[PDB]
């Protein structure tokens, strides 16, 4: 027992609703995010490609602003309010101070808007989690995480959703300083974790690229198809 | 600060309506066979123009039939009454037939929409008194389309270029005319 | 179930049992059809209040003009889908005050699936059990046609299908759907077969479907409700094409 | 606040499977639960309410016991049911009737106090918070146009005009006594309708009347002012009737 | 407020400060503003023996219910507006009650409903009717102050009027008579002559109330 | 069972209990019928205060809102009497805007809307009316039927109230379209006949009529001579 | 302000509720405005999310508004706004968390 409701403690101090909105977390499709020198790439995983369906309207990677872009995993329909609040919520600063927001202080406005709906019985939380990654006025790359309970976390490469495990272990000894030298290094590395988990070859990966004083781009067909071909011509060689 | 000056005759089968130009929009069509003038202030006619169409599209899905020009008066008149403490500056003149009957209709209220609903013609403006002589003079009834725009040609002119919309059961006709 | 009494209970496997209820409401209803064309977009419904006693007013009973460049069609709860086609013009009028331009297709239907989103969050409250079809045009994109849920989810079809026997429609229009190079004759003529097999009557009938078509004429926008005269021609040449089709083996 | 009550008798929004409202059901039988029955008699230029006065102890002050009250000074009251509720709604209604009478400049009508009351009462019906009142209310008055008056309201805001009706345990047979009454004849005097008020009651009880174990109280088209009778007239009447 | 809040119906105050600027800037520009248009002609009122006759030059007699009639001077959407929501509210109360309706509700709420707004809607009205009661006549001013008067004149030629009556008024006249008098005195003060009689016998109290068409 | 008592549950099958039986209680109470004729429409129902201790002109069933509207209930008293009020006031309003009566379409919509309202939060209770509407524009007759969900249909000939369903078969083999008003009053006091469950007086029915000169209910002399004639 | 109507239009209902209460209170006793507030509160907390338009039945039967039409009912339509804002950020603004 003990969570059956929002605001409830486990007699050994747990909260097991928003346990439980974690699950929701853990049954999306797989994203990917690695941060490199002067570069920093995303990957989602496309999950059941319908024949009659149109892909502009169910991309997984957004952009917040000019230097900061997210991915997502959990619930579809609750991603889109908090990505409309964030998106408001970056202007509103620029009016307030000239200078371009910072990728910490955009992941801390999601983090408490996330952990005001754990407060109340009226409400339920939000069930996603999120990717946050761009880059700072110096110049110093970023990559930060959000959790449905609110708190935040910097990191160097992650994963998220289903296969995250599986992911987290390659990465952790795939990572070095060696394999970041260069972009195309960095993104055969994300298309590599990826392709752990992702069977029916490179058709199924979403990838999006970002670089110092330019916007965010979104990689074609024919591109993945070349990083998977070299790739795969490397692993045979 | 000039103003303006809306006129509207009423002819056979026929409306007329007109106003001044020099060489803003003043005149605004409401549907297939209808048409409002507004005279004053150019913030306050468009802020009145565009909130009238709001209203206006809103009833004509909600109702799912076009409008009659003694509703659209009664719905200008309400939109005008409404802010009655601080006034919108302007004076709306009414002009169109009937979508099912084809009978002629004009009109014209006042700053805070006082209707007005006159058998032979109406003017609205700074200069009413000047025009109102002139349309008393130059107008008969039961006039032919081309009868009805001459005067009412003359009517502007004897009182800087016209705009003049004819409205005929199934043709609208509009004509920039220079002294 | 003890996971299952309101909306704002998750269960410990992440689940909104709730929402899966109001979704699970929807196939009681009606058939709805939507086709996508190269020069139009077509939507077929199945007309369910049908009865001797029964009066025929207004246009239509489940297709509804939003503006002057879109429409839909519901299915599920009546008295909630006439909520939200309200809500829908009214956001659709203020668009178009705020801007002087009418409001994109893709921007209304997340401007009402968010409505109904927020519904699903919030105690004490019962989400909608509506669902609905979108066609319309605009600049940006051309010629479009949306679905939406209970839920707060929508997504971007080229055919689909809400309500009875929705599964046996989409697996026909997936099999017999041809990508790129369809008109709008062709497009009538498959939603006319799609209907006769999907609808559980031996012979289809006029007087029980309804169709609507989107169309540009001389850069304005023509929504049209189709005649028994030309539901009951479409009819007769489809009957006909069947005989020759089965007679020629 | 709370919560509602799982079950289909224990809230009062919720239906059964035949569409009943088994709690305003039980709220018509707290108004047996005093144990008295009131008689209400229309005539041809006046009105007659009848009632019953029981005093157990002998320790209390009979001056302090009543049911029957006065709302305007052309409107009288009786009451059936729980003692503070009923108190409580001649407080709403009296209150009613000083708005109705500055809202409009003159003074209300018995029919439209008593719709305004049934209107106030279907109120708590219909939300999970207030309870209804176990008491019915009968009014009496004339009418300037019209003539004598009966109204009464119900527990679950339903309301309707008579001739002659009765409340509390013994409704059915004083109902069945009136209407064989009424059918016979239907034309009396003043002296006539007291009586067959205080008939109709000693009938349906079985009892023998003293002039301390009822209340009356008339209203007359000469004199419109509601009025209570004293003991003496009580016994008069008796006496007479006997 | 705050745009987070839902909104609400009534007036609207947004243009005051705009207005009080600009009306003052054209005055000392030397520009011409549009104006409201007003009514101030003679309008009267006499009790006779058993109804009432109301009189104005030229309608400017409105209609409040089959019973009850009305006349105004001042601006003349103030009028129309307070004449139709006061005729709406009546035929309400009528609807509810099944009875035709008495002057003294129809005065009551005019009288509070011009009182709430402190004088800015001006309007000067002329009331009376019939009821089961009798004949009754009122004056309401656009304060909020009323009179319960046996004859009354308001407009321009109010004096001329006036003494029409204080010269040939006398208590339970005849029709005719009454609407004679009404006639002399409104000629008095200056167009035609507009006359509205109200008969006790033309009205049944009796049978149930149903809406006039 | 877990889900019969709360308004705002769906079943695990996808159905809201409590409206059904809101239905059911608005089928358990008078019986009433409306017929649309060629040029006028007529509704009928049964009283439910039979004695002769009642007071005639206090308490009515049938009830004009405008006019050229009426309207007729089956259900619950105390809420039908709310809903007229609304009804009345919406009407109102509407005439102060537009200037003109409104159509018997738009105000079967307010009202529907209206009560749609109590079926989505918690805390309240669904009505337990059901109305017919009647109603004379543009020189053709309506009639319209609301049910306590908040959905609305436009008929030719019903019946709801104890006993509807032979109703609804009676008036479908006894129904013309091209029918004048006289024997459309036979029609539907013949229908209320049916089940009447005693002896039909004109005393316990109520008769109500639309047509051009607008909604007017019948008086008893006129109903005890329908009664005579047939 | 702008207006001396302004205000006083603005505050109307509190104004009129506070005088009632004041002569109840005056005339009957403590207890009949504390039992007309707890009905207007338990009458007003059931109603449509902000975003929303709402009819206000039960209240209006309670306060006596069900049988009169004034200005706020035929001037500047609440139903048809023309602005409204984003529901979230109204819901959470109407529970005091902004």
């Amino acid at each position: 027992s003990y969570d059956r409701a929002i605001t409830v403690f486990s007699p050994d101090g747990h909260l097991f609703q928003v346990e439980y909105a974690q699950e929701a977390v853990k049954k999306g499709s797989t994203a990917v995010g690695v941060r490199g020198r002067d570069i920093v790439v995303l990957g989602v995983e496309k999950k059941s490609v319908a024949k009659l369906q149109d892909e502009r309207t169910v991309r997984k990677i957004c952009a917040l602003d000019d230097n900061v872009c997210m991915a997502f995993a959990g619930l579809t329909a609750d991603a889109r309010i908090v990505i409309n609040r964030a998106r408001v919520e970056c202007q509103s600063h620029r009016l307030t101070v000239e200078d371009p927001v910072t990728v910490e202080y955009i992941t801390r406005y999601i983090a408490s808007l996330k952990q005001r709906y754990t407060q109340s019985n009226g409400r339920r939380p939000f069930g996603i989690s999120a990717l946050i990654v761009g880059f700072d006025f110096d110049g110093t790359p970023r990559l930060y995480q959000t959790d449905p309970s609110g708190t935040y976390h910097a990191w160097k490469a992650n994963a998220i959703g289903r296969g995250a495990k599986s992911v987290r272990e390659f990465l952790e000894k795939n990572y070095t300083d060696e394999a970041i030298e260069t972009d195309d290094l960095t993104i055969k590395l994300v298309i590599k974790a990826l392709l752990e988990v992702v069977q029916s070859g490179g058709k199924n990966i979403e990838l999006a690229v970002m670089r110092r004083d330019q916007s965010l781009k979104i990689l074609n067909p024919e591109e993945i198809e070349k990083y998977v071909a070299e790739i795969e011509k490397e692993k045979e060689e | 600060y000039n103003g303006g000056a809306v006129m509207a005759m009423k002819g056979k089968n026929c409306v007329a309506i007109a106003a001044d130009r020099r060489f803003f929009q003043k005149i605004f069509p409401m549907g297939d066979r209808l048409y409002i003038g507004l005279a004053g202030l150019a913030t306050d006619v468009q802020t009145v123009a565009q909130r009238l169409k709001f209203r206006l599209n809103l009833y004509e899905l909600k109702e799912g039939r076009q409008i009659k020009p003694y509703t659209l008066m009664s719905m200008v008149a309400n939109l005008l009454y409404e802010k009655r403490f601080g006034p919108y500056y302007t004076e709306p003149v009414i002009a169109g037939l009937d979508p099912k009957t084809f009978k002629p209709f004009i009109c014209s209220l006042d700053l805070i929409g006082c209707p007005m609903v006159t058998d032979d013609f109406v003017v609205s403006g700074t200069c009413a008194e000047q025009m109102y002589g002139m349309c008393e003079s130059l107008w008969e009834p039961n006039m032919d389309p081309d009868h009805l725009f001459e005067t009412i040609s003359q009517a502007m002119l004897n009182a800087m270029g016209v705009i003049v919309h004819i409205i005929e059961k199934d043709k609208i006709t509009t004509r920039t005319l220079k002294a | 179930r003890r996971y299952d009494s309101r909306t704002t209970i998750f269960s410990p496997e992440g689940r909104l049992y709730q929402v899966e209820y109001a979704m699970e409401a929807i196939g009681h209803a009606g058939t709805c059809l939507g086709i996508l064309a190269n020069d139009g977009v077509l939507l077929a419904a199945e007309r369910r209040n049908i009865h001797k006693l029964l009066d025929e007013v207004f246009f239509s009973e489940k297709i509804y003009k939003l503006n002057e460049d879109m429409a839909c069609s519901v299915a599920g709860i009546t008295s909630d889908a006439n909520v939200l086609t309200n809500e829908l013009r009214l956001i659709a009028q203020r668009y178009l005050l705020q801007y002087q331009e009418p409001i994109p297709c893709e921007q209304l239907v997340t401007a009402l699936c968010d409505i109904k989103q927020a519904y699903t969050q919030f105690g004490g409250k019962r989400p909608f059990g509506v669902s609905l079809l979108y066609i319309g045009w605009d600049k940006h994109y051309g010629f479009q046609l949306y679905q939406s849920d209970p839920s707060g989810n929508y997504g971007g079809w080229k055919a689909t299908c809400i309500g009875n026997n929705s599964a046996a429609a989409v697996s026909m229009l997936k099999q017999d759907y041809k990508e790129g190079e369809m008109t709008l004759k062709s497009a009538l003529a498959l939603a006319i077969k799609v209907l006769n097999k999907t609808m559980d009557v031996s012979k289809l009938s006029a007087e029980k479907v309804e169709i609507a078509t989107l169309t540009r004429e001389n850069g304005k926008t023509v929504i049209r409700v189709l005649k028994q005269k030309e539901v009951e021609q479409l009819i007769k040449k489809h009957e006909e094409e069947e005989a020759k089709a089965e007679r020629e083996k | 606040s709370r919560g509602s009550s799982a079950g289909f008798d224990r809230h009062i929004t919720i239906f059964s499977p035949e569409g009943r409202l088994y709690q305003v059901e039980y709220a018509f039988k707290a108004i047996n639960q005093g144990g008295l029955t009131s008689v209400a008699v229309r005539g041809k230029d006046c009105a007659v309410i009848v009632t019953q006065k029981k005093v157990p102890d002998k320790l209390l002050d009979s001056s302090t016991v009543t049911h029957l009250f006065k709302i305007t000074e052309n409107i009288g009251c009786v009451m059936t049911g729980m003692t503070a509720d009923s108190r409580s709604q001649v407080q709403r209604a009296r209150y009613e009737a000083a708005n109705w009478k500055y809202k409009y400049g003159y003074e209300i009508p018995v029919d439209m106090l008593c719709k305004r009351i049934a209107d106030i009462s279907q109120v708590y019906t219909q939300n999970a918070e207030m309870r209804p009142l176990g008491c019915c209310m009968i009014l009496i008055g004339i009418d300037e146009e019209q003539g004598p008056q009966v109204y009464k309201c119900d527990p679950a805001g339903y309301y309707c005009g008579f001739k002659a009706t009765a409340a509390g345990v013994k409704q059915t047979e004083s109902t069945s006594f009136l209407e064989k009454k009424v059918k016979k004849k239907f034309d009396w005097t003043f002296e006539q309708t007291v009586e067959t008020a205080i008939t109709c009651l000693s009938t349906v009880l079985s009892i023998d009347f003293k002039p301390s174990e009822i209340e009356v109280g008339v209203v007359t088209v000469e004199n419109p002012k509601f009025r209570i009778l004293t003991e003496a007239e009580i016994d008069a009447h008796l006496v007479a009737l006997a | 407020v705050s745009v987070y809040a839902p909104p609400v119906g009534g007036f609207s105050f947004d243009n005051c400060r705009r207005n009080a600027v600009l009306e003052a800037d054209f005055a000392k520009r030397g520009y011409k503003l549009p104006k409201v248009r007003k009514t101030g002609t003679t309008i009267a009122g006499v009790v006779y023996k058993d109804g009432i006759v109301l009189g104005a030059d030229t309608s400017k007699i409105h209609f409040i219910s089959p019973n009850i009639y009305c006349c105004g001077a001042g601006t003349a959407a103030d009028t129309d507006m307070t004449t139709q929501l006061i005729s709406s509210n009546l035929e309400l109360h009528s609807l509810s009650t099944g009875r035709l309706p008495r002057v003294v509700t129809a005065n009551r709420m005019l009288k509070q409903m011009l009182f709430r707004y402190q004088g800015y809607i001006g309007a000067a009205l002329v009331l009376g009717g019939v009821d089961v009661t009798g004949p009754h006549l009122y004056s309401i001013y656009p304060h909020g102050s009323t009179d319960k008067l046996p004859y009354v004149t308001m407009g321009s030629g109010s004096l001329a009027a006036m003494a029409v009556f204080e010269d040939k008024f006398r208590p339970d006249m005849e029709e005719e008579e009454a609407k004679n008098l009404v006639s002399e005195a409104i000629a008095a003060g200056i167009s035609n002559i507009d006359l509205c009689v109200i008969s006790k016998n033309k009205l049944d109290f009796l049978r149930p109330y149903t809406v006039p068409n | 069972r877990g889900y019969s008592f709360s308004l705002t549950t769906f079943s695990p099958s996808g159905k809201l209990v409590q409206i059904e039986y809101a239905l059911a209680a608005v089928a358990g109470g008078a019986p009433s019928v409306g017929i649309k004729a060629a040029n006028g429409v007529v509704l009928a129902t049964e009283k439910k205060q039979k004695s002769i201790l009642y007071d005639e002109r206090s308490v009515h069933k049938v009830e004009p809102i405008t006019k050229h509207i009426g309207l007729v209930y089956s259900g619950m008293g105390p809420d039908y009497r709310v809903l007229v009020h609304r009804a009345r006031k919406l009407a109102q309003q509407y005439y102060l805007v537009y200037q003109e009566p409104i159509p018997t379409a738009q105000l079967v919509q307010r009202v529907a809307s209206v009560m749609q309202e109590y079926t989505q939060s918690g805390g309240v209770r669904p009505f337990g009316v059901s109305l017919l509407i009647c109603g004379w524009n543009e020189g053709r007759p309506y009639l319209f039927q609301s049910d306590p969900s908040g959905a609305y249909f436009a008929w030719k000939a019903t019946a709801m109230g104890k006993n509807y369903v032979n109703g609804k078969t009676f008036l479908e083999k006894r129904y013309n379209e091209d029918l004048e008003l006289e024997d459309a009053i036979h029609t539907a006091i013949l229908t209320l006949k049916e089940s009447f469950e005693g002896q039909m007086t004109e005393d316990n029915i109520e008769v109500g009529i639309c047509n051009e000169a607008g909604f007017r209910r019948l008086t008893p002399t006129e109903v005890k001579d329908y009664l005579a004639a047939i | 302000p702008s207006h001396p109507l302004e205000l006083s239009e603005k505050n109307f209902q509190l104004n009129q509720d506070k005088m009632n209460f004041s002569t109840l209170r005056n005339i009957q006793g403590l207890f009949a405005p504390l039992k007309l507030q707890m009905e207007f509160k338990a009458v007003q907390q059931v109603q449509r999310l902000p975003f929303l338009s709402s009819s206000n039945l039960s209240l209006d039967v309670l306060r006596g508004n069900d049988e009169t039409i004034g200005f706020e009912d035929i001037l500047n339509d609440p139903s048809q706004s023309e602005v409204m804002g984003e529901p979230h950020l109204m819901v959470e603004y109407k529970l005091g968390l902004l």
